[PDB]
RNA sequence: UUAAUUGGAUUCAACGCCGGGAACCUCACCGGGGGCGACGGCAGGAUGAAGGCCAGGCUGAAGGUCUUGCCGGACGCGCCGAG
RNA sequence: AUGCCCCGAAACCCCCGGGCUACACGCGCGCUACAAUGGGCGGGACAAUGGGACCCGACCUCGAAAGGGGAAGGGAAUCCCCUAAACCCGCCCUCAGUUCGGAUCGCGGGCUGCAACUCGCCCGCGUGAAGCUGGAAUCCCUAGUACCCGCGUGUCAUCAUCGCGC
């Protein structure tokens, strides 16, 4: 047998439960396995700056958060159902990537 | 029968079964740990629930995360869970409440985020 | 680690420490009755919620209470006899393992020297190392004066707990000998009523001046 | 023995072997414990029974101490300045090789010679409240 | 006589720069072995051209960092220091430590009357 | 009974004497000469450091199973003082631990797989637990409850 | 001649895209950025502050 | 104090602050050297560069500088407004 | 961004070097250091902020070590960073300015980067300073909090005992 991989990153939330929900209706429209979503866990990238311009005033610092979260798809392998996914509007904050796994 | 353990970071998956009365710290004999403290955490909860309990069950605990204290008290809080869960007895759930709040609440105190102006030391330590 | 095993199931029978179950153990003084616990627990050690309740540091074991107050020990601006009781060599803060092993040593130093329940004899010496009266300042028309004033229990048994632990603590500072050992001579001074304790001689210095402030 | 004198310098026997041989400027713990080793006595073993011909393994130990399995680096300078050789350096000797070195970089009127001709820092420490 | 890991002036002269170098400390073999700069090979042939005598200028140097060579031994050059080039001289005991120790970068630093 | 069923310094102080025995464990000639870390501020005490080290060593091969040089220099790393800076860690020395390795494996007790470390052959499985049974058995008259 | 020498490392070898500082300037996944500048530009960046 | 420790910051509300990283750089401080004034007005122009070129003396040093000998084929020296 | 004013082959640009860290004292805040918890030997339970393509670098071998030779996997739940630390035990040393602490000197080696004596760090060596608890005076905090202990990311090749987050 044969899976597709599919990584879906997004930084909003809605655009890829969207996403998410497209490929779900996909797959069971298609009838084939696809094992549900898995989100792999959110990344937070911070970057902590001091926020006086000048060098005076108190110590006084923030930290600045970019929240990425990342799905995972694996869907038995139906030529039908893999041709389709190629015509999934994809929005600008989401990414796909999709790989072949025996 | 499974049992959860939440503390600090310290999280207990515990399993208990019939058996002699092995139980075991993920492989390690309750008696051999080298802390004594940590060993006397770990034996508490059940020592109150009876001898007989202590020999009619075996459990298999696995604890990952917190210090060797949190461990110990994950799997302290396993345990008492699973003897709850196993037996079903409300007058061990009872004494187990005069004897302790937290053997089946747990404490879900955490470490605050730390602050600017000199966080390293703590949230709240600050500059002279 | 045998005598560790041994100490880890003989107190199978809910006993505290390892030994000296609590029954023989008594209280006289009727004051500390209904705020000492001798409460039956394998381990003094219950991070507890009491900061989070107004009066429930009562409920708290009394030799909890006990090695906290030796784990609050070290550089403050308490400075008696000209010298800072200050611990840069393993500092006891938050250190409550040490704070364990330490005190269990000594009570067993306690246990070998008087042959007795050592548990019986820190009783003693807190009965005997609390004071009964104290002093305040108050102002009518701006006018001071110094009024006599009696302890609550609480705050009797607070700095009975806190002044023996600083007695034993600057025996150790400085010192040849060990804190276990400095702890076990402190607290079997405080119990018969010698001033050389530290803790006696000063619930001695604080029970005056209130009495000549009446 | 309570005074036990190797390489000419007096040492008290109560003190453990180990700790002995640090009393001579150019030896340290490290070193005695390692010395130690390469004559096969216990460090631990004090140095009041010391019997002379010990002092003297010790001695030519000293003498030659790359030969006796003590590695060519364990020494204080190594690739001597005047032999480009490994040899440790004791008391008198470390005296007139410092001095020699000292003297090396004020005639060559080095920056650590010049901050040697005064007494401040070499190796970039600041003394603008400090020293 | 001068003495430098047994071997004299001359005889560190007749040898090549390998062994020349393996007598040096860590920092001075090590940046010899990784090469000299365009501006140090150009210096090292003036000061060659000098000694044999076809460069007759006094010689003017900034190459702070140059390590000195038994070669450049008895003769003068000029090395700078930020302002002018001072007057260095050479000697056999000079092997083994750069040239940018020999100038102060700093003047002496002496105590007036507090304000 | 396995390693699991025993306390691993009381093993250790076991398998170091049976290592004694056998000829291919022994020091090399600079061994006693350099401290057993780098962080280390002080060479070790006893003679016998070395033998502990290599039984140690197979004890982590019985459960870490491959492990390289690297990772063992970092668990036998240790907090050393930087001087006037505070105490910071610090991986120890990896030829000691890589010629201990080497002659363990000239014993047979391990084998090594290229890319991911040392293992744990058949035979150095059944020397630990014979002596984790030896050791549990004694352990077992003074201590009954260990019978369970 | 009248060119500033190549730098790949150090401090100069970053100026920032906006306002040119040679100072503080973060490159966490290659912002460019100067310190100063990042306040300005954190929330058109979908930064949000929680 | 220095050539420089660049300068800013004044008790709360300056002093592990600008520096959230000084061996060239950082440089805002000092010593030394080289090079162009854009676009115009006045002036030269193909009458031959303003770009580079060896051997070298001054240059730390580099056709930068100059004796040396020259091309590449073309709009470029310079004063004022204004850069 | 930014008026006004100044200079305009300098106050424009560039090259080199020096300094940016210089000191008879004081200042603010941190790190170490003033022991017996201990110095040392071996063993053990133990995390996360996160980072990773001239990067993480597993892993093999040479070197005390920095690092030298090769290279798996990873554009990140799959691979590496990476070990956590505090701490307990089997045991030696048994209280002194030392079995503490290391400044400081010179030597050896490794790194980075054109180049680190000015102007780095580390692996070590003879080396190891004051300090045997500090005066009036005075700073901070109020529940998992204070404190102790450790960790990595950002600034970064090096440099902080910086700082932040855990």
């Amino acid at each position: 047998m044969q899976k597709a991989r599919i990584k879906i990153a997004s930084t909003n939330v809605r655009s890829l439960d969207e996403v998410a929900n497209q490929i779900k209706q996909i797959a069971e429209r298609t009838g084939v396995r696809m094992s549900g979503p898995i989100p792999l866990p959110t990344k937070r990238i911070r970057i902590t700056t001091r926020k006086s311009p000048d060098g005076e005033g108190s110590a006084t610092f923030d930290r600045w958060e970019l929240r990425v979260h990342k799905r995972l798809i694996d869907i038995e392998a139906d030529e039908r159902a893999m041709r389709q996914i190629m015509r999934i509007r994809v929005p600008e904050d989401v990414t796909i990537e999709i790989e072949l796994i025996s | 029968i499974q049992t959860t353990g939440k503390r600090k970071t310290a999280i207990a998956r515990a399993v208990i079964r019939e058996g002699k009365g092995r139980v075991r710290i993920n492989g390690k004999p309750v008696e051999i740990i080298e802390p004594e403290i940590a060993r006397f955490t770990i034996l508490e909860p059940l020592i109150l629930a009876g001898e007989e309990i202590w020999n009619s069950v075996d459990i298999d605990v696995k604890v990952e995360g917190g210090g060797f204290m949190g461990q110990a008290e994950a799997a302290r809080m396993a345990i008492a869970r699973a003897l709850v869960e196993w037996t079903g007895d409300m007058s061990l759930k009872e004494k187990f409440m005069k004897y302790d709040r937290t053997m089946l609440v747990g404490d879900p105190r955490r470490t605050e985020p730390h602050k600017p102006n000199r966080s390293t030391k703590g949230p709240r330590a600050k500059r002279q | 680690a045998k005598p560790l095993n041994e100490r880890f199931f003989i107190p199978h029978e809910i006993k505290v420490m390892g030994r000296w179950s609590t029954e023989d153990v008594e209280v006289r003084d009727p004051s500390l009755k209904p705020y000492i616990n001798l409460e039956p627990r394998l381990l003094p050690h219950t991070h507890g919620r009491h900061a989070k309740k107004h009066f429930g540091k009562a409920n708290v074991h009394i030799v909890e209470r006990l090695i906290n107050k030796i784990m609050r020990s070290g550089g403050s601006h308490y400075k008696v006899a000209g010298h800072f009781m200050r611990r840069e060599h393993r500092s006891l803060n938050s250190k409550k393992v040490k704070a364990y092993e330490v005190v269990k040593e000594a009570f067993k130093i306690i246990e070998q020297r008087t042959g007795k329940n050592p548990i019986q004899v820190l009783v003693w010496a807190i009965e005997n190392a609390a004071p009964r009266e104290d002093t305040t300042s108050v102002m009518f028309g701006g006018i001071r004066y110094h009024v006599a004033v009696d302890i609550s229990p609480m705050r009797r048994l607070d700095v009975a707990l806190r002044n023996i632990a600083l007695g034993a603590s600057a025996k150790c500072y400085r010192n040849k000998m060990s804190f276990a050992e400095a702890l076990a001579e402190e607290i079997i001074l405080a119990a018969n009523k010698d001033p050389k304790s530290y803790a006696y001689s000063k619930k001695l210095e604080i029970e005056r001046i209130a009495e000549s402030s009446r | 023995r309570h005074i036990v004198r190797v390489a000419g310098v007096d040492l008290d026997g109560n003190k453990q072997l180990r700790w002995a041989l640090t009393a001579i400027k150019g030896i340290g713990i490290n070193f005695a414990t390692m010395v130690c080793r390469v004559a096969g006595l216990d460090p631990f073993m004090k140095a009041g029974y010391l019997t002379d011909e010990q002092v003297k393994k010790i001695e030519e130990i000293l003498a030659d101490p790359v030969a006796h399995g003590i590695p060519r680096w364990a020494v204080n300078r190594p690739k001597d300045y005047e032999t480009g050789r490994d040899l440790h350096l004791i008391t008198a000797k470390l005296d007139m090789a410092i001095r020699e070195d000292i003297m090396r970089l004020r005639r060559i009127r080095a920056y650590r010679g010049i901050r040697h001709e005064l007494g401040l820092p070499v190796r970039g420490q600041r003394t603008r409240s400090n020293f | 006589e001068f003495r430098y890991r047994g071997y004299t002036l001359e005889q560190l002269m007749n040898m090549s720069l390998e062994e020349l170098a393996r007598l040096f400390p860590a920092r001075q073999r090590r940046s010899l072995k990784r090469g000299l700069t365009p501006e140090q090979k150009k210096l090292l042939r003036k000061i060659r051209l000098a000694k044999k005598g076809k460069y007759k200028k006094p010689i003017r140097t900034h190459c702070r960092d140059m390590i000195i060579l038994p070669e450049m031994v008895g003769l003068t050059i000029y090395v700078h220091n930020g302002k002018e080039f001072v007057p260095v001289e050479i000697k056999p005991e000079m092997i083994g430590h750069y040239l940018g120790e020999f100038a102060p970068t700093r003047k002496k630093v002496e105590h007036g009357a507090p304000g | 009974a396995t390693v699991y069923d025993v306390p691993g310094d009381l093993l250790v102080e076991r398998v170091a004497q049976r290592l004694k025995e056998i000829p291919e464990i022994k020091p090399p000639e600079w061994a006693p000469f350099v401290k057993t870390g780098r962080h280390k501020e002080r060479l070790p005490e006893q003679e016998d450091w070395w033998y502990y080290r290599v039984a140690s060593i197979l004890r982590r091969v019985y459960l870490d199973g491959p492990v390289g040089i690297e990772r063992l220099r970092t668990y036998y790393g240790g907090r050393k003082n930087r001087g006037h800076a505070p105490e910071k860690f610090y991986k120890a020395g990896g030829s000691i631990i890589r010629k201990a390795l080497q002659q363990l494996e000239a014993a047979g007790f391990v084998e090594k797989v290229p890319g991911k470390g040392r293992v744990i052959t058949p035979k150095g499985r059944s020397f630990l637990d014979k002596i984790a049974t030896e050791l549990k058995k004694e352990l077992e008259e003074i201590i009954p409850e260990l019978k369970k | 001649y009248n060119k500033r020498k190549p730098r790949k490392f150090g401090k100069g070898a970053r100026r920032c895209i906006r306002c040119g500082q040679y100072g503080p300037i973060i490159r966490i996944q290659g912002l460019m950025l100067c310190r100063h500048c990042f306040r300005e530009v954190a929330p058109k960046l979908g930064f949000r502050k929680y």
